[PDB]
RNA sequence: GCGCAAGACGGACCAGAGCGAAAGCAUUUGCCAAGAAUGUUUUCAUUAAUCAAGAACGAAAGUCGGAGGUUCGAAGACGAUCAGAUACCGUCGUAGUUCCGACCAUAAACGAUGCCGACCGGCGAUGCGGCGGCGUUAUUCCCAUGACCCGCCGGGCAGCUUCCGGGAAACCAAAGUCUUUGGGUUCCGGGGGGAGUAUGGUUGCAAAGCUGAAACUUAAAGGAAUUGACGGAAGGGCACCACC
RNA sequence: GGUACUGCCUGAUAGGGUGCUUGCGAGUGCCCCGGGAGGUCUCGUAGACCAUG
């Protein structure tokens, strides 16, 4: 009957001034009838992205979700909203011989933003090992747990958002975790495996304004 | 496109009734491109086979 | 009909493949998801129950839905490959790979290739009964 | 089989028990 | 006439384990019991992989690989010839199969 | 095997031997002489020590008690009595 | 695709691994009390082994009250298959599945192997504590401590191996130390059916539980292993009286 | 003084991760500069998985 494709119109997705590449596409919205109002119904989205293609040098498997608020027309300004690990890679790391240590905090950063760190650790297999398996005592395990705790709640209650996505893309975070517990256990490989948004702060554009630029 | 193709090796011969063989295929193009390959009737080592669709693999019947 | 972009700069939607063994959808949407571009099933395309899941539908529904799309302005696609989850199958379906293999002909540019398929934590208890479904 | 009989036993029994009540 | 001396699974020193539903059957079946076959492959398969790995935007991506951990109860196994009986002595041998050439 | 003495074992073995299985059942523990060394007093320590024991004077403390064995404090000098 | 709610369930990690008297027991964090093993030149000085009467716990289902109802789901209702299916398959779906409070005391509750103790061949593995030992690592030197690495000791779950010896054999380092018959003790079987039925007693709200015959009937019923023949089992193999 | 080498990342020419060369397995090479020429590096190769009688 009637075409709904040509009353459809075409925005652009652009990421915040944190990452390298700015545009991370397009999005097909239709018009305003006056009675709905094109810039809400386009107001609530997520962006699934892969790291790789935000920031040229980075590993493939860290998607982030991000969110529009504000457009611009025909601009799109995105806040950060969550961080997750490629399912793939998730699978990738969990083997049948070695102990599993996961961790999470909720932390409230110093701009209000309340997020959900979650942290996933591994026993490493020593390089001369002859026993087959490595397995933490279960104390052990509390330990690490702990500091893994310590150490990303003391990341985040320090800083704003911004430093800490920053801190998010290399995952400075997970480094620092595995060195301080190579004390505790060799851990082996530590992400973080997923981020999560629990309560943004009311939302106000200056604030969204400088982030962008 | 049409390509030609060249035997390599006879493997084994496929079928419900034993009827296809299972031929390896060198490319006479110069290329060293090694894809395996149902024929028909008689194949000996050496001979050259007429490809109407070259990109396709071979499958166990 | 659609963005407006150069020769270089591939516009991306987002493919959706999610195959049963009951059969396939191949439904491409925007990076959002939030619209649908376009949605094709396996089971549209031929007619006959058993046809439904079988490669040849997903070739078909593939093909079409990559046509439409590649007159709206779309040359690049993520995917998203999906098996039905839950309680049930993990093993994605037979018209998936096909699928994929078929709108990779049609001449649609590949983004990155993710498996989503809903993964319990713990599931509530499965379909069949204690003894299983025997036959 | 030895479950079904064991159960069968219990229908009949069940019915001698009232077949005979305390009132009989 | 006791057939296996582990009785088919692996419980040793505990007394009741884990239920666990068939990956084919939906059959309630004991994890110990259970037949356990771990699945690693790609996503696309054998020729699809040099179609796709012309029509990407990215140069040298890696395939995706999937990961599936599949239950069979003891029927569905023999069924699908995951697998099959072997004789009285050469059960006793529990040392997996050569895959590795 | 076939022949051994069980009367005349080599004192190796019989080290080896767990405490109470050996031939006569000797204690695997001894007691030991304790010093630290910013003071001149001599401390008589058993060997695995419960508690915790202490220099009189200087409060120091002398060992930390483990699961085998007490730990002494670093630095501090021992001997074993005869 | 975005959010919201409810109730269930803790995947992968998870193993011939751990813990418990046995049923049974896997998200984080704290609180509460237990417990084995280990270590000990601590203390009591025979207080100990096994158990009629009698007591504590006891899967699932089941039953009463309450709360709760997502999934699954007996009953039931359809749709199919079928000669017939009130069945296997499928859609719907009550009780129940879940929590709290009272009952029930039964499972192929199985290692189909009572408990305490002594002796009797090896061999690698593992879990927990201890002891000792070059050398790596937590960056460069000193001690702690942790991770591997090489052993020894005591408990554990197991494994492999063997003309220890058993055994009807399968198999078993206990099922060994048995006509060369005696370490202590409890429970308990006496051809197969009839029957775990009848009756009485007893416990329970109920379903049932525990105790438990006889009349009669019958030459076998049974256990291991051995050749066969068969299988709608898994493998190979041949034939133009099989096909291509 | 003699005499070796040397991919990238971290934290030393050690330790810990991780690579490319031909699909795989070997070899070989991969710090910096200058200059010089010689170029489809060599040897092997299964890599095969979608009822009634
Ligand atoms: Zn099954």
């Amino acid at each position: 009957v009637v075409d709904p494709f040509s009353k459809k119109d075409w925005y652009d997705v652009k990421a915040p001034a944190m990452f390298n590449i700015r545009n991370i596409g397009k999005t097909l919205v239709t018009r305003t009838q006056g009675t709905k109002i094109a810039s809400d119904g386009l107001k609530g989205r997520v962006f699934e992205v892969s790291l790789a293609d935000l920031q040229n040098d980075e590993v493939a498997f860290r998607k982030f979700k991000l969110i529009t608020e504000d457009v611009q027309g025909k601009n799109c300004l995105t806040n950060f909203h969550g961080m997750d690990l490629t399912r793939d890679k998730m699978c990738s790391m969990v083997k049948k011989w070695q102990t599993m240590i996961e961790a999470h905090v909720d932390v409230k950063t110093t701009d209000g933003y309340l997020l959900r760190l979650f942290c996933v650790g591994f026993t490493k297999k020593r390089n001369n090992q002859i026993r087959k398996t490595s397995y933490a005592q279960h104390q052990q395990v509390r330990q690490i747990r702990k500091k893994m705790m310590e150490i990303m709640t003391r990341e985040v209650q320090t800083n704003d958002l911004k430093e800490v996505v920053n801190k998010l893309i290399p995952d400075s975070i997970g480094k620092d975790i595995e060195k301080a517990c190579q004390s505790i256990y060799p851990l082996h490989d530590v992400f973080v495996r997923k981020v999560k948004m629990l309560k943004k702060p009311k939302f106000e554009l200056g604030k969204l304004m400088e982030l962008h630029g | 496109p049409i390509k030609l193709a060249r035997v390599t090796k006879v493997l084994g011969r496929t079928g419900s009734q034993g009827q296809c063989t299972q031929v390896r295929v060198e490319f006479m193009d110069d290329t060293s491109r090694s894809i395996i390959r149902n024929v028909k009737g008689p194949v000996r080592e050496g001979d050259v086979l007429t490809l109407l669709e070259s990109e396709r693999e071979a499958r166990r019947l | 009909l659609g963005p407006q972009v150069a020769e270089g700069e591939n516009v991306f939607g987002v493919c959706h493949i999610f195959a049963s063994f009951n059969d396939t959808f191949v439904h491409v949407t925007d990076l959002s998801g939030k619209e649908t571009i376009c949605r094709v099933t396996g089971g549209m395309k031929v007619k006959a129950d058993r046809d439904e899941s079988s490669p040849y539908a997903a070739m078909l529904a593939a093909q079409d839905v990559a046509q439409r799309c590649k007159e709206l302005g779309i040359t690049a696609l993520h995917i998203k490959l999906r098996a039905t989850g839950g309680n049930r199958t993990k093993t994605p379906g037979p018209g998936a790979q096909s699928a994929l293999r078929a709108l990779a002909r049609s001449g649609m540019k590949i983004g990155r290739i993710e498996d989503v398929t809903p993964i319990p934590s713990d599931s509530t208890r499965r379909k069949g009964g204690r003894r299983g479904r025997r036959l | 089989r030895a479950k079904w009989r064991k159960k069968r036993m219990r229908r009949l029994k069940r019915k001698r028990r009232k077949m005979r009540q305390r009132s009989k | 006439t006791k057939k296996r001396r582990n009785n088919g699974r692996a419980k040793k020193g505990r007394g009741h384990v884990q239920p666990i539903r068939c990956t084919n059957c939906a059959r309630c079946v004991p994890k110990d019991k259970a037949i356990k076959k771990f699945v690693i492959r790609n996503i696309v398969e054998a020729a699809a992989v040099r179609d796709i790995s012309e029509a990407s935007v990215f140069d040298a991506y890696v395939l995706p690989k999937l990961y599936v951990k599949l239950h069979y109860c003891v029927s569905c196994a023999i069924h699908s010839k995951v697998v099959r009986n072997r004789s009285r002595e050469a059960r006793k041998d529990r040392t997996p199969p050569p895959r590795f050439r | 095997p076939l022949a051994k003495d069980l009367l005349h074992p080599s004192p190796e073995e019989e080290k080896r031997k767990h405490k109470k299985k050996r031939l006569v059942q000797s204690p695997n523990s001894y007691f030991m002489d304790v010093k630290c060394p910013g003071c001149y007093k001599i401390t008589t320590v058993f060997s695995h020590a419960q508690t915790v024991v202490l220099c009189v004077g200087c409060s120091t403390v002398l060992c930390q008690p483990t699961g085998g064995k007490a730990r002494l404090t670093e630095g501090c000098s021992f001997r074993r009595k005869q």
